[PDB]
RNA sequence: GAAGCGGCCACACCCGGCUGGCAACAUCCAGCUCCACUCCGAACCUGGAAAUUAAGCAGUCGCGGGCCACAUCAGUACUGGGCUGGGCGACUUCCCGGGAACGUGCGGUGCUUGCUU
RNA sequence: AGCUCAGUGAGGACAGAAAUCUCACGUUGAGGAUAAGGCCAAAAGCUCAAUUUACUGUGCCUUUUUGUACUAGGAUCAGUUACGAAAGUAAGGCCUAACGAUCCCUAAAUAGCCUCAGGUGCGUGAGGAUUGGGGUGACAGACAAGUUACCUCCGGGACAACUGGCUUGUGGCUGCUAAGAGAUCAAAUCAACGCAGCUUUUUGAUUCUUCGAUGUCGGCUCUUCCUAUCCUAGUGAUGUACAA
RNA sequence: UAGAGGUACUUAUUUCCAAACUUCGAACCUCCUUGUUAGGCAUUUACCUAACUGGAAAUGCUUAAAUGAAUUAGCGUUACAAGUGGGCUCUGACCGGUAAGCGGUCAUGGCGAAAUGGGAUGAACCAUACGUCUGAAUAAGGUGCCGAAAUGUACUAUCACUGAUACCAUAAAGGGAGUCCAUGUAUAUACUAGGGCCCCGAAAAUGAAUGGCGCAUAUAGUACUACCGAUCUCAG
């Protein structure tokens, strides 16, 4: 689907409607300072194979794709999530 | 009349003459008094019961059954439920109505032929 | 290992034993109902008794 | 010979539109969004400005609904003009607004509130504007159009209409219309404006007649108060009887009286 | 081939008809329902002759055909393409379905294909008539005979009283005629209502 | 295959009778509604928004809220054992107000007119009551048409 | 009687005849501004008023189509209880209750809410 | 806001069964993203124009409470925008499917709200509360290939192979009817297309009995029983001359 | 399905149909109401209305008159815990199957956990659901003998190596100057509309079972009394 790279949008902290530029939402790469990640670590090392699951049977081909409204009165990204998407383009007419 | 369109097979029933509703009183009469199912005895067991009702002796409350006078369901409830003993013909088929050669539902008078003989 | 998928044979046998009517405590549901409704209704009876 | 359409199979399954439909006068997805009222609001009355217009005639209206049918409240006519000054031309624009000054104030002064709202509106420790809705109907919302003329009319009459927006008002545009057929043609300008030439009222006067027009509907909105209203009922049927009679019903008997003489002459009588 | 008709003769489930859903159908042994001269009048060939059925079953669509092809064939021999007008009422609708069987899966999906056509009889449904003339009252009950051996169940075979296959009466078609209201269609008896 | 859809097995309910297909007359819209007042609910198929559940077709209740375009209405449907109450929303054109109340409401109005002018002439009072439909007094008939029914011999007719 | 506004939404619809226009509704006449035709003043819009009831509209007629109503259709079809009733079966007498439809016959073809001349 | 579709009927240079144009009838049979069913005509369809309410925040209700959730939908309140002359309408798609826990990671704050236990500490860094995403289709969600005739154990007639039972499609046997074969002639003898039965000597179907075991195919040997009779006993028919 | 009328279609018809057709539409069901109902008065509100001596809602006061279907019945609420989570089945309705003592559902009942009597015999069918005893009169079902009780009275059919009491323990299509009863016509007689009972159709393996003996007015129907008979009913 398609969708316009500017809009107008409710900004939640001026609380009010305001054109805001667009964008895909950052997928990060985990940090190794992470609480989570650091029980991870150490307790993989030592003997006993790998500890926690990782998903074999991962069947469907597919993902919700979040915007970031990044707003330009309020200069602060508000996140709207639309449904499931299998591509996604910009609007150029 | 429609609750006894129900419960036709279950029951025989009719319309008693005044010498018969008498009959069943003054012999197998009962009054249910405070849950105790007691025996008719004396005309001081109903005055007590149902005097405030104008009802003083066995002949007025007969009578408020037999005319179905304004206090009728009061003298009705105050009469336990009679028990009667099998009858000393027998009778023909239980599971067939009176009116196709048999025995339950409404026989209309003469249901006054069969209570003679129950008790 | 096929055995049997349902049946309805005596469930009236058991909720007839003891069909209980719930009764409501009060017709008014204030969780529900219009809010401006029950914001007017809080200043009469505030008013009220001074 | 193809299908006929219109059997005894497409009558029976026929459904009919309502009546008005049928006729063709209301929008009824309209009228349900006119009509409605919030139901924390309950029984309450909201008014609305009929204003249709006919050749001829300009009406105006002031309209409650209720269950059994709609009640006008107050009503006033471009017929009533000549009252006040406005002899020709009752649908004209500035006509429309002139019957829009008369549904204002005549129903201002039915309500006893004359001093205030005086002129046009346009907020706290005052006394809240009537809510007047305009009905349209289905004449075409465009602008320039006579429908916003009634409008403009109640709105400097007094009632507070709702909108988003003095030329054509006191006579305008026809005045000019008037001059290019009187400068020109001269021909067309007997055809076109006949009876102006026969009061006489002339291109200039139709500025003037309106200011005093606004005026006298101003000081003096009310009229012709009859009563009772049952024996004027009776009088306008016999003031207005058609000279020749309505064709009337033929009775049981005649009908099969007539019947049976055509079927003498096919054969097979009588019965029906 | 076939079952024996003994397998399909009542009636334990609900009917079930060509159409969208059943799919995989053959067509049914019937074509032609009526044969003789069927271009006649109801006034031509008065004399009627019924066979009637006498229970509530399945009519197969191969006893229909056997019982059309005995009657033709004796109509023909004794007569001879003239009189008679033999006509056939029902049409079987109604489809029958196997399990087939013919290692095995027997009783797992349970549902079969549609084998054939069959129709539904109701108490007292004529399943066959016979219009003719006086001459030949005869030789249509002979007819009729041998066509209720292919049927069956047991089956009545009755002259009519009323005329043609229209439901009229001898003592009640000449008052009409008379009164003028019935009138005559190419085949068969169209009323005048007077509308 | 059974499934456990909202819409389910609703061919013939949301269907609109037959020559009432179209939006409803503005009546409708015009009628009013408060708390306590008992009304029915029934479904106009046409109208999708703000729907009841197909359960509480033909389901009577009574008014609790009360809101801009619809109304709260209490509903006992019957659990299981025992019989629950329901908070349903529903807009206004599925509802309508229900006379179970108006035999009642009658003969309450109806007994004080009788009651008030029994004193006003006073005089004396007879008690009116509802009894059902009861046997019948005594007496006498004359007609003079008098048929004589038998059964005639059986004859087939085709 | 006519008109604007409506209510139940065919007893009001659909085909085809006949009789009416004092005002009113309408056809109609004209195109300059308001604005209107993805072309056209046909429509929509605006300004008229010469002559007409031909059409719409109103009333009315038709062994009219449909719709509505009552009576027959019929105690039929089907159906809730009951029988150590019948029947190889399929189905079905009878007893105590409820009770259609299509068709046909005769009738009818809009009844008036609030304002105005 | 304006308009009416599918189709049928007549017309119209080249023009044909189908190009574009015109009038007339046209209750909706077209179309409304898709399955099937509802729903819809000055619209919910088609066209044109302007737009971003496919928006933000907490409770509530229904599906569903004999089991509370998520999904989906619904009525509001508190905001704010869009559009319209306005009443109003809009919280996606006319209505019913189109999707998902903890833990962990991750993103949202012009860079905010709390904590880092001696400091009402100073940068970095980390951890929290609140709101989405990354995913489990076995869809209330382990992270997972075979073989055993070398096999073991627990139990199961809750479940097969095996005799019996019920059933008779299939197999076998027999009626009723005749449409003709049979030179001629339906019935000496065959017998269609049909229809109605019987049988448990075939094989199915089923899972009632038996899994703390009724020793399972055939042949050999001996007994008795049934007749739906090939021969022997006695009888009738014949396209029975004799015989066969 | 099969003709007629119009210019293969089409206007009316006709034979006969639909679980996934509906222009009509039952029975059986289902849900709500049936005692407090009409008002009047004046405080409260930031809500609604153009406006308040209005609306909406809850707080109190009070003006009138009564307990306003039947039959029945005390009703309401909480806590703790057992066993259970293989069911089977009569009579009707139903899906799949040729059908099954087959598989899967529905409504009331039954068994499981329910004796006793009856169906010779049987979990399920009929009567009836039970303390220990003594009687009376009954129910289902029976009354030649086994076996308690009429080979009862009144009235019609039946000859067959045959018939004989619900569920039930099998028999059909199709035949018969057997006998009894019988419909319509024609001339004592010919031609048949049929109905019962009886016969044929009707063949399996140990010797064999209306329960047996046996019966032939102890077989097949019909009506009315008397009588025997359960742990039911009634009396003590």
């Amino acid at each position: 689907v398609h969708h316009p790279k500017t809009k107008k949008f409710f900004c939640k902290f001026c609380k009010k409607h305001t054109m805001c530029k667009v964008s895909q939402a950052s997928r990060g790469e985990e940090r190794h300072s992470a609480l989570g990640r650091r029980r991870y670590d150490r307790k993989q090392k030592g003997f006993g194979g790998r500890v926690k699951p990782i998903l074999r049977r991962s069947k469907k081909t597919s993902k919700k794709i979040s915007l970031r409204f990044t707003c330009q009165s309020c200069k602060k990204a508000t996140m709207y999530c639309l449904g499931r998407l299998r591509k996604f383009e910009w609007t150029v007419e | 009349i429609e609750m006894l369109k129900r419960v036709t097979p279950q029951v025989a029933f009719g319309y008693p003459s005044v010498d018969m509703v008498r009959k069943l009183i003054y012999k197998l009469g009962t009054a249910n008094l405070n849950g105790q199912r007691i025996p008719i005895a004396d005309n001081q067991i109903i005055k007590v019961a149902l005097g405030h009702l104008c009802i003083e002796s066995v002949e007025d409350l007969a009578h408020e059954i037999y005319t179905v006078g304004p206090n009728f369901a009061a003298a009705n409830r105050f009469l336990a439920v009679f028990k009667l003993h099998a009858p000393k013909g027998g009778y023909k088929k239980i599971n067939r109505a009176y009116v196709e050669g048999g025995d339950y539902g409404n026989r209309e008078h003469l249901i006054d032929e069969l209570i003679e003989r129950m008790i | 290992a096929k055995r049997s998928n349902t049946s309805a044979h005596n469930r009236s046998h058991q909720h007839h034993r003891n069909i209980h009517k719930c009764v409501v405590k009060k017709l008014w549901f204030e969780k529900g109902m219009n809010a401006k409704f029950l914001r007017n209704a809080r200043y009469a009876k505030a008013g009220q008794n001074k | 010979s193809a299908k006929l359409v219109k059997n005894a199979g497409y009558f029976s399954r026929f459904q009919t539109k309502f009546r008005r439909r049928r006729e063709a006068k209301t929008d009824y997805v309209q009228r349900t969004q006119l009509i409605q009222q919030d139901k924390t609001k309950y029984g309450a009355a909201k008014y609305r400005l009929v204003a249709r217009i006919t050749n001829t005639k300009v009406i105006a209206q002031i309209v409650v609904a209720e269950l059994t049918g709609d009640k006008t409240v107050c009503q006033a006519l471009s017929t009533e003009l000549p009252k006040y000054g406005i002899k020709l031309g009752l649908s004209n624009y500035p006509a429309a607004y002139a019957t829009g000054l008369l549904v204002a104030r005549r129903f201002l002064t039915q309500m006893k509130l004359a001093d205030v709202f005086k002129t046009e509106i346009t907020d706290e420790e005052n006394r809240r504007p009537f809510k007047v809705i305009l009905d349209v109907g289905l004449a075409r919302t465009t602008t320039g159009a006579k429908v916003f003329a009634v409008m403009k009319g109640a709105v400097d009459g007094g009632l507070f209409i709702p909108h988003n927006v003095q030329y054509y008002i006191l006579g305008g545009a026809v005045a000019d219309y008037m001059r290019k057929l009187k400068k020109e043609s001269e021909e067309k300008y007997n055809k076109q404006f006949s009876r102006y030439v026969k009061a006489g009222i002339t291109a200039d006067n139709l500025e003037k007649i309106y200011k005093d027009a606004h005026a006298a509907i101003r000081k003096n909105p009310a009229a012709t108060v009859i009563a009772d209203k049952k024996k004027h009922a009776e009088e306008m049927k016999q003031k207005h009887a058609p000279k020749k009679p309505q064709t009337k019903k033929l009775s049981f008997e005649e009908k099969r009286k007539i019947l049976n003489e055509h079927l003498v002459a096919a054969g097979l009588p009588p019965r029906k | 081939g076939r079952r024996p008709a003994r397998c399909y003769r009542y009636i334990g489930n609900k009917p079930y008809p060509k159409s969208r859903f059943c799919r995989g159908v053959p067509d049914p042994r019937i074509i032609r329902y009526e044969t003789g001269t069927k271009t006649a009048h109801a006034k031509e060939l008065p004399i009627c002759c019924r066979l009637i059925l006498l229970e509530h079953e399945c009519v197969s669509s191969e006893a229909l055909e056997a019982a059309r092809v005995s009657s033709n064939r004796y109509m023909m021999k004794t007569m001879g393409k003239d009189g008679y007008h033999i006509k056939i009422n029902l049409h079987p609708f109604h489809v029958l379905r196997i399990n087939k069987m013919l290692l095995q899966t027997g009783m797992r999906h349970a549902f079969g294909k549609p084998e054939g056509l069959v129709a539904r009889a109701n108490y007292n449904s004529q399943i066959m008539t016979i219009r003719t003339t006086s001459a030949g009252l005869k030789h249509a009950l002979e007819a009729l005979r041998r066509a209720s051996f292919k049927f069956p169940g047991h089956s009545r075979v009755v002259i009519s009283n009323k005329v043609g296959f229209t439901p009229y009466t001898f003592e009640q078609f000449k008052e009409l005629q008379a009164n003028g209201q019935i009138v005559d269609c190419g085949n068969h008896v169209k009323r005048v209502y007077r509308r | 295959g059974h499934t456990e859809g909202l819409r389910h097995a609703t061919r013939y309910l949301f269907a609109r009778k037959f020559r009432k297909h179209g939006a409803p007359a503005p009546s409708i819209t015009l009628r009013t509604f408060r708390i306590g007042d008992i009304v029915d609910i029934k479904v106009n198929g046409a109208l999708h928004s703000g729907m009841p559940n197909r359960v509480y077709h033909g389901a009577t209740g009574i008014v609790w809220n009360v809101s801009p375009h619809a109304v709260g209405i209490l509903v006992k449907r019957r659990v299981n054992n025992h019989i629950a109450p329901k908070r349903i929303y529903v807009r206004t054109e599925h509802v309508f107000p229900s006379k179970s109340k108006n035999d009642f409401v009658a003969r309450c109005q109806a007994n004080l007119k009788a009651h008030e002018e029994a004193k006003k002439a006073g005089t004396k009072i007879a008690l009116p009551k509802r009894l059902p439909a009861q046997p019948r007094a005594s007496h006498v008939v004359k007609p003079e048409l008098i048929q004589t029914i038998t059964d005639a011999p059986f004859r087939e007719n085709w």
